RNA sequence: GUCUACGGCCAUACCACCCUGAACGCGCCCGAUCUCGUCUGAUCUCGGAAGCUAAGCAGGGUCGGGCCUGGUUAGUACUUGGAUGGGAGACCGCCUGGGAAUACCGGGUGCUGUAGGCUU
RNA sequence: UAACGCAGGUGUCCUAAGGCGAGCUCAGGGAGGACAGAAACCUCCCGUGGAGCAGAAGGGCAAAAGCUCGCUUGAUCUUG
RNA sequence: GUCUUGGGGCCGAAACGAUCUCAACCUAUUCUCAAACUUUAAAUGGGUAAGAAGCCCGGCUCGCUGGCGUGAGCCGGGCG
């Protein structure tokens, strides 16, 4: 039957009346998108550092030691 | 109809005025001066709501105004062409209109 | 009389192309497509081969486009040829094709890969392929540009075409372009091309006048016979040029002479030898229009 | 004038708008091609106009371009049967002239049982050198302004050549 | 009927002026807008008198007609009859819808 | 009243500002993206691909996704109560760089200059931009003159 | 001073004209065996160097059309916020602040990146 | 961001009107040519979109996204 | 201002030769407008950025990216 149609004036009140504004930015967004042939590689130089213990990081450990003497006879 | 759908269709033609808008202009003699001022109060009953009446100070309908106008028409940079008064600057080439005519 | 197209308006209304496509120099289609980089490589350069002909020269570059202005990587010019061996004749397709094959050695003579990737001395009829070691010498490449794109079988641009190839560069092409490539039976010749990479139709040119006429042939090769060539070395003095551009690829860049501040048409006329001389001319004319 | 500014014959042009397809069309190509030597091309129609017979699309005139020394001399022939005479109206205002002729056989075609009646159109193309400069396209431009052709331009390099005169009309 | 010109006599609609979207619309009952010696060059009349609205209003052109009529009913008996110059300086534009609804 | 569309109003927003009209000047492909950085994303209409929708006409973002003709962007766009960050694509001859962040980027740089210049004067020269000072008093020169009596304008009606 | 090849900005780069040229540097151009496309070797393609700056192009000029940037127009129009301000009403003045556009009148007429020549 | 506000369109059409590449440039106007006329066909010139792109309108475009040619089926299969 | 024009005509070639005379045109001017027109174009308004989620160096990793560059990611060190 005849009837009145709508009005929306109080959608600014509730909308504020609680309601944070951000989307919470944050480090470490997550990787959902990105370039699947180029993920696939990003994928492969994090494999080649989580595997083993003697081919990585014994070139890490002398270049630190280096970093760890260099520094000190500053002091 | 029941007002079941309203829109008008149309008859008749207005014209809109805004506050300092001129609407019905004469030219005539400087003899006739009350001949103006009281024409028009006679055509000022023919409208709604009340108009002004006052004497320009630009001679006939010209851009330009009154009585410096006559020096420039002797000055020669304005010509009179009908009903109005062409303009002659000086960024057209002159040297092309004066080497046409001084 | 009717209405005049140009009026007030129309320049008002108007729109300039870009300014190297009104003078029609560049095509600002297969620029589109043939100079801009994906944007995951980020930085690695895209190599063009500018390869231009002219009345009487014979232009070859290697460009990089940055955001202002092309990057110039290498150029060969056709007119060092009188250096090597070769005099007369520069517009011809083995001149195309002795350009090409210095460009390709200049360059390669920069970036040490001279005594690597050589090909063949002189058949065209293969690619010839790369080695690819990471941050390291290997496998150069680059991509044709042609100019105004006109593209049939045997035009000279892809004499230096099968220079740069033969140079050292690769380059994605296909071999339906060569010369003597027959156009309905489709089939690798190599042979035909093999004489027009040589000149030696231009040779059989002169041999063909001699026969029938010497009053024609002086009209045409007037140029030939001053520092003497005949057809039966045409083949000779090229074949020296290839082995000739390939020991001294290298440029040393003539120095140049020094400016008395020269001018012959007119003085670059700014704002006061405009305001001032200007103020003047109606002045000047004026006068005359007074005194008449 | 100086070497670099002779007149020429650019090139000349001829044509029949015979007006329907089918066989005197396909009759008139013959006529050019006895001409000319050169194998004409037909031209079809432009829009469809129910008062004459044509169609959109229907084969309707063949027309040729003869060039060169070829030029010179089929206008030497073609001339003559206006005997060298023409009007200050066949020079258009930007220096070309035209004409025509009610017959073919008059320029040194054979009469053939079999040839039908066919006349066709003159029309000549001067030129300078260097007004190929607007056609090349690796870089082109305008032709110029005081290297175009005149209306008067036209006429007295044709009245000295061809020892002909213009009648006023 | 009569519709008398208090109904339309403020401006209270966007301008809905004679176009392809507005079909059917009536001719102006104004049709003259220039009456007097035409010809009459500047050098002529140098009194040019002015009639000036005060509300922003619209005016009817049935109105125009006879605001022209009446003002140059009056000049002709007075100057002459080439002796003046008149020119209405608003035209109907704007038309106005109707709505019958018995 | 008209409803829902992909390009509905998109009349003047996609128009091609009206002294340029023709291909897109070619200083737009060269300007390499990198994740991380700053875009600001502006409609074109000489393109109609990956267009961004004409609610993103405006909206700033940073590139995430690198691509060989696009950048995936996250953009803060909000429906009535949620300010979400919503992921689109679009091609690079659409958006271009900001020069919003470029402008603290540079005082990053000279900030840290300074202070490094001044460990050697003691002293720390002050920190960004204290909002615009008063209008510090001083003394105003007027000898030999007199200021003007201004005064208003009789009323002159014109037409 | 300038040119050639590839370009960035895309008219201060355009358009109408008129004047002068800094190795054929660019072009005009002489021909059609071969490559190649045409009704036509005009275009496209190919081979050259007898001439030519007349044309393209470059530089300059027009109290030029245009174009860019200024000035007046104007603190006008318009407007965020306030009033128990006026007015029957159309509308208007005020306080607080922000603030344009034609007419008209001046100035300006390309900057330049890489590679390569010329001292005419 | 609404009303039985406004001016309109759709339930289809395409083996090409899809995909490339090449070569051209349109609408409109002027001056010239046997029949030929305002209105066929031939040539030159001016021509910043004034044409066309299936249709409603808006947007877009001139060495194209328009016109004409040559080859083809990316109008195919599968994940997100 | 002069091309097709007329209407009144004059001559009897013919009168846009001329001349009266209106006229469709073209040229510069002028009066007034636009929600579905627009070169210009505000007020109010919409995102962003305003540092440790950073500034900076040294080293390592790749089945993608290739001039020798790499882009991404990992370690380590000084300034909050």
């Amino acid at each position: 039957a005849k009837s009145k149609n709508h009005t929306t004036h109080n959608q600014s009140r509730k909308w504020h009346r609680n309601g944070i504004k951000k989307p919470r930015s944050q480090r470490y967004e997550s990787l959902k998108g990105v370039d699947p042939k180029f993920l696939r590689n990003m994928r492969f130089a994090k494999k080649h550092n989580k595997k083993g213990l003697k081919k990585m990081q014994a070139n890490n450990a002398k270049a630190m030691a280096a970093r760890a003497e260099a520094i000190k006879a500053l002091v | 109809t029941g007002m079941r759908g309203a829109f008008g269709k149309p008859q008749g033609t207005v014209a809109r005025v805004h506050i300092g808008q001129v609407i019905m202009s004469i030219r005539t003699k400087l003899q006739n001066k009350e001949h103006v001022v009281e024409a028009l109060r006679r055509a000022k009953f023919k409208f709604p709501g009340r108009q002004k009446i006052h004497i320009s100070k630009k001679w006939g309908f010209t851009k330009f105004n009154a009585d410096e106008f006559e020096d420039m028409v002797a000055e020669k940079r304005l010509i009179p062409d009908g009903c109005g008064v062409k303009y002659i600057p000086n960024r057209g080439p002159l040297d092309k209109w004066r080497a046409l005519h001084s | 009389f009717v209405k005049v197209v140009k009026n007030k308006a129309y320049f008002k209304r108007y729109q300039v192309k870009f300014r190297r496509r009104r003078e029609g120099k560049t095509d600002y289609y297969a620029r589109k497509r043939l100079v801009i980089q994906d944007k995951n490589k980020y930085n690695t350069p895209k190599y063009r081969m500018i390869v231009r002909v002219t009345n009487r020269d014979i232009i070859c570059q290697i460009a990089y486009a940055r955001i202002e202005g092309d990057m110039i990587v290498c150029a060969a010019y056709a007119h060092e040829l009188p250096k090597y061996g070769v005099k007369v004749g520069l517009t011809n397709y083995a001149a195309a094709y002795c350009t090409g094959l210095l460009l390709a050695r200049r360059l390669l003579n920069r970036f040490g890969m001279d005594k690597i990737y050589e090909g063949q001395v002189e058949v065209t009829g293969d690619e010839y392929n790369v080695e690819s070691i990471d941050g390291q010498p290997g496998a150069f490449t680059c991509y044709l540009d042609a100019g105004l794109a006109r593209t049939t079988t045997g035009n000279k641009v892809f004499g230096a075409l099968k220079g740069a190839v033969d140079g050292g560069l690769s380059i994605p092409h296909s071999t339906k372009r060569f010369p003597g490539y027959d156009s309905e039976s489709k089939e690798f010749n190599a042979e035909v091309h093999r004489k027009h990479i040589m000149g030696q139709n231009v040779a059989d040119y002169m041999r063909y006048l001699m026969e029938e006429d010497e009053d024609a042939y002086k009209k045409q090769f007037s140029q030939y016979i001053k520092n003497n060539v005949t057809p039966d070395m045409m083949e000779e003095m090229y074949k020296k040029a290839h082995a000739a551009i390939r020991e001294n690829p290298v440029y040393e860049k003539k120095p140049k002479r020094e400016v008395k501040k020269k001018r012959w048409n007119r003085p670059k006329m700014s704002l006061a030898q405009k305001k001032d001389r200007v103020a003047q001319k109606k002045a000047s004319f004026l006068r005359a229009q007074e005194r008449a | 004038e100086n070497p670099m500014r002779e007149l020429r014959i650019r090139k000349l042009c001829l044509n029949i708008c015979v007006g329907e397809s089918g066989d005197r069309l396909t009759r008139a190509a013959k006529v050019l091609e006895q001409l000319t030597g050169q194998t004409p091309v037909f031209s079809k129609a432009r829009y469809t106009v129910r008062s004459f017979g044509i169609r959109r699309n229907e084969k309707i005139a063949v027309h040729c371009t003869v060039r060169g020394a070829k030029a010179e001399e089929i206008l030497e022939k073609g001339l003559k049967v206006r005997e060298y005479e023409l009007r200050k109206n066949n020079f258009s205002d930007t220096g070309n002239f035209g004409f025509g002729i009610q017959e073919h056989i008059d320029l040194g075609i054979k009469y053939d049982p079999s040839i039908g009646i066919y006349g066709l159109d003159f029309y000549v193309v001067l030129g300078r050198p260097g007004f190929s400069i607007a056609d090349k396209k690796r870089r082109t431009g305008c032709i110029g302004a005081k290297h175009r052709i005149s209306k008067e331009e036209a006429m007295r390099w044709f009245q000295q050549k061809y020892d002909g005169i213009i009648l006023p009309g | 009927g009569r519709r008398p010109a208090r109904c339309y006599r403020y401006c209270k609609n966007k301008p809905y002026p004679k176009s392809r979207f507005c079909r059917g619309v009536p001719d102006a009952k104004i049709r003259i807008f220039d009456l007097g010696r035409k010809k009459a060059k500047v050098d002529e009349f140098p009194l040019c008198g002015h009639m000036v609205s005060d509300e922003y209003e619209q005016l009817s052109s049935e109105a125009l007609e006879a605001a022209r009529i009446c003002a140059n009913k009056y000049m002709v008996k007075s100057c002459g009859k080439d002796g003046f110059h008149i020119r209405v300086r608003l035209h109907p534009f704007h038309v106005i819808r109707i709505n019958k609804m018995l | 009243t008209n409803t829902k569309g992909k390009r509905r109003g998109t009349r003047y927003m996609f128009s091609r500002p009206f002294r340029k009209h023709g291909v897109v000047p070619l200083a737009t492909y060269m300007r390499i993206y990198k994740k991380g950085d700053i875009v600001d994303i502006k409609g074109m209409g000489t393109v109609q691909k990956g267009m961004p929708h004409k609610c993103y006409h405006g909206k700033t973002g940073r590139v995430y996704n690198v691509t060989q003709h696009a950048v995936g962007i996250v953009v803060n766009k909000q429906v009535k109560g949620k300010i979400l960050a919503k992921r689109i694509n679009v091609r690079i001859e659409h958006i271009k760089h900001s020069k919003s962040r470029d402008s603290f980027l540079k005082r990053v740089k000279e900030n840290d200059q300074k202070k490094k210049e001044a460990k050697e004067k003691g002293t720390w020269v002050q920190l960004k931009r204290q909002p615009a000072p008063p209008r510090e008093a001083h003394f105003v020169r007027t000898n030999g003159k007199e200021p003007e009596l201004l005064e208003p304008i009789p009323y002159e009606f014109m037409a």
